[PDB]
């Protein structure tokens, strides 16, 4: 049962800060490249950022960098995402997403509509 | 090619020294 | 050169006008006579005692016109006898005018390196070929045509075995005295003759398999699109049958104009083109595709260090098609004296000799394909 | 609004889950120690089936054990005898991306499918000699990845819109649609009664549905990554799948658990095919390593290993009398062994 | 929609509710013994002799 | 009896193998292609151009070209779902896909960072990894218009393009914008570090900018299929 329940959302003012946490729970944590999927209100579904098995490579979309840092807790089974410098069109449903498969490189799939291994997504408003 | 040159060349050599080795024998007695 | 049975019927025939003449000439009579006689060498009129006889260098032999006006000598002693040696049975004789008027140091080398080559490269090629036709998921045209390379290679090595066994059965002793008796020899006979028509097929095989492995090449860079099981028949026909449209009219003219000893020597320049030259063209068309495949690899190492990638790619480009055979291919043997000669021997032999290893080892050996096939095999012994 | 359903469906998702934890006193793995192992299986490759020009999607035995229907991505399904390997026919398809086949179980008709969204029901006898397209069923609005035949005139075929489908061959009209997958539907299985089937999904869940109803009888979790493949055990009474999570899992339906998980710290590879032979005792599963791994289905313990293929194994079957396992593969081979 | 989906998940669910489920070890016993039954006639698992074997 | 079966079998047998060796024959000579993009990202312009040189009812759509009397069957993968996960293994022994990029549909508003994410997927698929891909970056005609107006702001979703100059190995149309072509060339080396991060020589990028008028594509395609099928040859000599 994968299931995947984000929090440490709500309304922040702009310019202000969010740690937003993935709990992980129904398969090995560590085996997959996690990511955090956006929601925009009336917009598709955007891909923030990649963290891989280790955590050692780590991406984002370059409306992000310098200002969300994502890291992994493969102890916890946890996903971490840093929310600095919050911006107004930040504001939007932040989901926290597996890419299907273990021990790959590739992850399809992550930002699309109907993807299973996503979960119910968190409201961040700023 | 160099397979036929060479075989050409030791068979010319062989055959010098056939001749050769006839005279030498004739030279001895038959 | 001068063969060994034109000298003997020239000495056959020497002896018979001896006989004869020493027969017909009647003697002197002088006292205290000195015998007329023929000692296998030379004839000798008789004469008075204590005087010698001189006769000139027979004409039979093979050096013959290098001594024209040598003579060679025979003393008479005044009891009427010939000449004694001291101690001997045999009587005084003086050939220094006739005695005579070297490369073997080379040969037997190049006998070496050549063999040593081929028996190394022979080796690997079927060890080569129980590769490629023992792992069924290497099967494939380009597998065949390599297949088809190395048996040509091993067919070569194989003729080059037996052409120098039937150089040494040819100039054996038993063979020089089976000559020189006037008896038929292993020469006179047609598997001696087959032995070097087998050795020009095996070679020119092998020049149209290397031609076969640059045509192929050729066409699957060139993007042609064309059937495969025809393109592997055409290809067979060509590695195999068209070194037949020229060995097989050489053989022809070789017996119907040049059969002396056994098709060996290249006497007549013009015969020997009709092998020569039909090599060469192999060797200039394999060389053309080397180079217009070498532009495409560096072409596509540019639109991709690129010098040492290359320099690879270009060492293992090179055996397969035989490219080095065209540093001394339009070096004729007409033209080739001493040691440029010595040279050419050397370097074309060396390399093709040991020709059959290097394809078989960068194109079966130290082949990824192979290579990973072999590591799947290895791992599912180990899983039983 | 939408939080009171949402709690309702957890508030269900927890009866589940405590109805399942209440019945796992002592699984397979603890009842099955006193059984001794299988050993070694040591198949041999009897047969190799080569003609497929691409790589082999989908294979489907006959019931006579001695036929067998293979899709490769040339557009061709061939009927092969593996007892020969003569091939007994060649159909040729409309569409190249064939990712499944059916051969009937009364060996008149085979069904193929895939990206063209379309079932096609080929007549293997015909009057004129001549295998044609005896029916095509439209209707899925993704990809086909499995079909079964449930007769001559009922079929039931998976798509990659999520959903399942049977179809009424003689109308063409899907007559059921069985929906409540997230991810892509990628394989099917029939029970030996044929009441009820089983689609494994890549949202990582199985759904076991009954045929006549049209509804979802259960749902089956455990599975971390895509479901792949999907076997019933020979009773009908369990079923296996093969994940993408190089994991293959064994579920009763009638405990509502995974019974058993096969897997191993060196495979790394996802699960493509799962097989049953005919005891259960052994569970075939083809591999992204390109093997076939045999498991002992009770000890989970790999019996034995097909390894002969070069490339990804995507298909399996054991013959419906257990004699022989077909394997093809992305190599464009099929292998018979036994 | 929205809250239609959540409607047809507690729908499933429920009816997914009330099934008669038995212990794990009552449905490990059943495929033990299917396996132990039937493992003869598996020539996967007991290897018919060639003179059987139409792969041979 | 038995043999009278057997030879039925083995004619059967025979004819199905001559038609399988000329089906082989045609199979061989045939490039197969995937198309791959967004829904804006004008694959239906790519479709045209190769053709002149809810209407998705069939899961695939197939168009053959004969260019140079060399056939190529290109697949639109059109009424499948947003999930490519399980149906892009399926193109694995294609001869390249097509992956036509939205440029311009950036400002969605990040139709890019949508079309480089799927992209970084199809390298790192190890079905794919053999596969190389054709990329066409398909609308620099409203990729100048937002880019020199100061309507893309390409610096507000990549940031490092505004450290980004034009490379120096650029080629220009004469008289464009040099920062219409920074914002080419950058998205270009986007993909390309996408790319070269782990190509290792199996599969290779083409990547080429086009737009609506850009009919050569059937060509450039037909080119980069040269290109792949060679460096195939090459790797199989081990000489590339
Ligand atoms: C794997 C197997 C086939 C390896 C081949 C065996 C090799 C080592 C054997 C088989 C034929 C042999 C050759 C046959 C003929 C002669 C001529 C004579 O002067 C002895 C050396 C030589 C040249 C032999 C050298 C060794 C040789 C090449
Ligand atoms: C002295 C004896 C051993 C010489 C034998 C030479 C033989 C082996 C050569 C000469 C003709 C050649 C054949 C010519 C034609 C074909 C048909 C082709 O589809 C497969 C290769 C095959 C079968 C070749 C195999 C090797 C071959 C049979
Ligand atoms: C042994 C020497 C004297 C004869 C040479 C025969 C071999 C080497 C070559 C020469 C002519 C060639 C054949 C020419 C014609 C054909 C017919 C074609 O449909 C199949 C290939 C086949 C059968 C070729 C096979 C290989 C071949 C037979
Ligand atoms: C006859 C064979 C066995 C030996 C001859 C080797 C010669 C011809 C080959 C082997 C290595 C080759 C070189 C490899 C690397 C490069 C770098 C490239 O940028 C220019 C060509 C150049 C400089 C090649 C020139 C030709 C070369 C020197
Ligand atoms: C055995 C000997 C004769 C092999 C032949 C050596 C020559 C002819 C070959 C080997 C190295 C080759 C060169 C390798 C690199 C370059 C540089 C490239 O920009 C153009 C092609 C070019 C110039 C090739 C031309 C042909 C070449 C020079
Ligand atoms: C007299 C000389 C020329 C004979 C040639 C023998 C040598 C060059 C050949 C024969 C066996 C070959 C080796 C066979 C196995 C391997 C292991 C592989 O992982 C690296 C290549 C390597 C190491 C090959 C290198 C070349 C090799 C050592
Ligand atoms: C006369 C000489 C050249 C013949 C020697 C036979 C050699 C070249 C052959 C026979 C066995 C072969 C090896 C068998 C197994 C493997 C393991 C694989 O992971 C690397 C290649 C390697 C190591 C092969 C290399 C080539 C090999 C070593
Ligand atoms: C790599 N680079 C070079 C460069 C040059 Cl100029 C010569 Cl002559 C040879 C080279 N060799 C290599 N590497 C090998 C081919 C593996 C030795």
């Amino acid at each position: 049962q994968v299931q995947l329940q984000e929090s440490g959302g709500g309304l922040v003012q702009p310019g202000g800060s969010l740690r937003l946490s993935c709990a992980a729970s129904g398969f090995t944590f560590s085996n997959y490249k996690m990511n955090w999927v956006r929601q925009a209100p009336g917009k598709g579904l955007e891909w923030v950022s990649d963290i891989s098995q280790s955590g050692a490579s780590i991406s984002y979309t370059g409306s992000v960098k310098g200002r969300f840092t994502i890291s992994r807790d493969n102890a916890k089974n946890t996903l971490y995402l840093q929310m600095n410098s919050l911006k107004p069109e930040d504001t939007a449903v932040y989901y926290c997403a597996r890419c299907p498969a273990p021990f790959t490189r590739d992850c399809f799939d992550v930002t699309s509509t109907t993807y299973a291994y996503r979960g119910q997504g968190t409201q961040v408003t700023v | 090619h160099a397979e036929g040159t060479f075989t050409s060349d030791v068979s010319s050599y062989l055959e010098g020294q056939a001749a050769k080795e006839f005279i030498a024998w004739l030279v001895k007695g038959r | 050169t001068v063969s060994l049975w034109e000298t003997v019927q020239k000495w056959r025939e020497y002896r018979r006008q001896c006989q004869r003449s020493l027969t017909e000439d009647p003697p002197p009579a002088t006292d205290l006579f000195c015998n007329r006689t023929f000692d296998e060498y030379a004839c000798w009129p008789d004469g008075e005692p204590g005087s010698f006889v001189n006769v000139s260098c027979p004409w039979y032999l093979p050096w013959a016109s290098s001594v024209p006006q040598g003579h060679v000598y025979r003393f008479c002693t005044a009891e009427g006898l010939w000449l004694q040696k001291d101690n001997s049975s045999l009587p005084w004789r003086d050939l220094s005018e006739c005695e005579e008027s070297s490369p073997e140091e080379q040969l037997l080398f190049l006998y070496i390196i050549y063999t040593v080559g081929y028996a190394l490269s022979f080796s690997a090629l079927v060890i080569a070929s129980a590769i490629l036709l023992g792992f069924r998921h290497l099967h494939c045209t380009r597998n065949y045509i390599h297949l088809n390379l190395f048996a040509s290679f091993i067919l070569r090595a194989l003729s080059v075995f037996i052409k120098d066994a039937a150089l040494k059965w040819m100039y054996s002793t038993a063979a020089q005295q089976h000559q020189w008796d006037g008896l038929l020899s292993y020469q006179d006979s047609l598997s001696c003759r087959l032995v070097f028509l087998l050795m020009q097929y095996c070679v020119a095989a092998n020049y149209y398999w290397l031609l076969v492995e640059g045509v192929y090449l050729y066409t699957l860079l060139a993007f042609s699109v064309l059937s495969e099981q025809w393109i592997f028949r055409l290809y067979v026909s060509i590695g195999w049958g068209v070194p037949l449209l020229f060995v097989v009219p050489w053989g022809i003219v070789k017996y119907l104009y040049e059969d002396e000893g056994c098709w060996t020597r290249n006497s007549n320049m013009n015969y020997w083109l009709i092998i020569r030259l039909p090599i060469l063209f192999a060797i200039g068309v394999n060389f053309l595709i080397f180079v217009r495949v070498i532009c495409i690899v560096v072409s596509k190492l540019k639109a991709n260090d690129i010098k040492c990638r290359l320099a690879k790619s270009t060492l293992t480009l090179i055996p397969l098609l035989g490219t080095h055979e065209v540093i001394f291919a339009f070096v004729m043997d007409e033209h080739a004296r001493g040691t440029l000669r010595f040279i050419k021997l050397f370097t074309e032999l060396s390399f093709t000799s040991f020709q059959g290893l290097m394809v078989a080892i960068l194109y079966c050996f130290v082949n990824n394909e192979v290579q990973l096939e072999f590591r799947k095999s290895w791992e599912r012994w180990r899983l039983e | 609004e939408l939080d009171q359903l949402r709690q309702e469906a957890e508030q269900l998702k927890n009866q589940i889950r405590d109805a399942r934890k209440a019945c796992a006193d002592a699984t397979l793995s603890q009842i099955t120690n006193n059984i001794d192992p299988v050993g070694r299986i040591q198949m041999r490759t009897r047969r190799t089936l080569r003609g497929h020009l691409a790589k082999i999607y989908a294979m489907h035995w006959g019931t006579d054990s001695r036929l067998l229907v293979s899709a490769s991505q040339d557009g061709k399904l061939i009927i092969w005898d593996s007892y020969t390997t003569n091939k007994v026919h060649a159909i040729p398809l409309r569409s190249s991306w064939v990712m499944t086949c059916a051969y009937a179980p009364s060996g008149n008709y085979v069904a193929c499918g895939g990206l063209d969204n379309i079932c096609s029901i080929y007549n293997l006898k015909t009057r004129e000699g001549n295998v044609r397209v005896s029916r095509e069923l439209a209707g899925h609005t993704g990809y086909l990845s499995c079909c079964r035949f449930l007769d001559d005139n009922q079929i039931v075929t998976s798509s990659g819109d999520t959903t399942c489908a049977l179809w009424d061959i003689e109308t063409g009209q899907q007559t059921t649609t069985f929906t409540g997958h997230t991810g892509d539907v990628m394989s099917l299985s029939l029970a030996p009664d044929t009441r009820l089937f089983v689609s494994g999904a890549c949202d990582a869940s199985a759904k076991l549905w009954d045929v006549r109803e049209g509804m979802c009888r259960q749902t089956f979790t455990g599975h971390e990554s895509d479901i792949n493949a999907i076997c019933f055990f020979p009773n009908g009474n369990a079923f296996a799948t093969g994940s993408d999570d190089a994991t293959c899992r064994l579920f009763d339906l009638r405990a509502d658990q995974e019974l058993m998980t096969y897997s191993h710290d060196n495979i790394i590879c996802g699960i493509t095919s799962v097989s049953f032979s005919k005891s259960g005792r052994l569970l075939l599963a083809g591999y992204d390593d390109f093997n076939c791994n045999v498991w002992d289905a009770l000890k989970a313990d790999r019996a034995g290993v097909l390894a002969g293929h070069d490339n990804r194994v995507s298909c399996l079957g054991v013959t419906d009398d257990g004699m022989a396992v077909a394997t093809g593969s992305w190599d464009s081979f099929l292998k018979i062994w036994n | 929609a929205s809250i239609a989906q959540a409607r047809k998940l507690v729908e499933q669910l429920k009816m997914e509710a009330n099934i008669d489920r038995i212990k794990v070890s009552k449905a490990a016993a059943d495929l033990m013994a299917y396996c132990e039954a039937h493992a003869k006639e598996d020539p996967l698992l007991t290897p018919v002799p060639a003179s059987e074997n139409p792969f041979r | 009896d038995q043999r009278n079966e057997e030879k039925a079998q083995r004619e059967a047998n025979k004819k199905i193998e001559k038609q399988l060796q000329k089906d082989k024959q045609v199979y061989r000579a045939t490039h197969r292609l995937l198309l791959l993009g967004a829904g804006e990202s004008g694959k239906n312009t790519i479709v045209k151009q190769m053709r002149i040189l809810r209407v998705l009812t069939s899961g695939i759509f197939e168009t053959k070209f004969q260019v140079d009397k060399v056939n190529f069957h290109m697949f639109d993968v059109g009424a499948q779902r947003d999930e490519r996960r399980k149906w892009i293994q399926c193109f694995n022994d294609v001869t390249a896909i097509i992956f036509v990029v939205a440029s311009s549909s950036y400002n969605q508003t990040n139709r890019l960072q949508a079309a480089l994410k799927l992209f970084d997927s199809i390298w790192n698929n190890k079905w794919l990894r053999d596969t190389s891909v054709i990329l066409f970056l398909n609308k620099q005609d409203l990729l100048a218009e937002k880019v020199l107006a100061g309507k893309s702001k390409i610096e507000d979703y990549f940031p490092e393009f505004a450290r980004y100059t034009t490379p120096e190995d650029a080629t220009p149309e004469p008289g464009e914008d040099p920062r219409v072509t920074r914002a080419k060339y950058f998205i270009r080396d986007e993909f390309l570090r996408i790319s070269t991060a782990s190509g290792d020589g199996r599969h290779y990028c083409y990547p080429h900018f086009t737009c609506a008028v850009d009919t050569e594509n059937i060509r450039r395609v037909f080119n980069d299929c040269r290109d792949i099928i060679q460096r195939m040859h090459l790797r199989q000599y081990e000489l590339l």
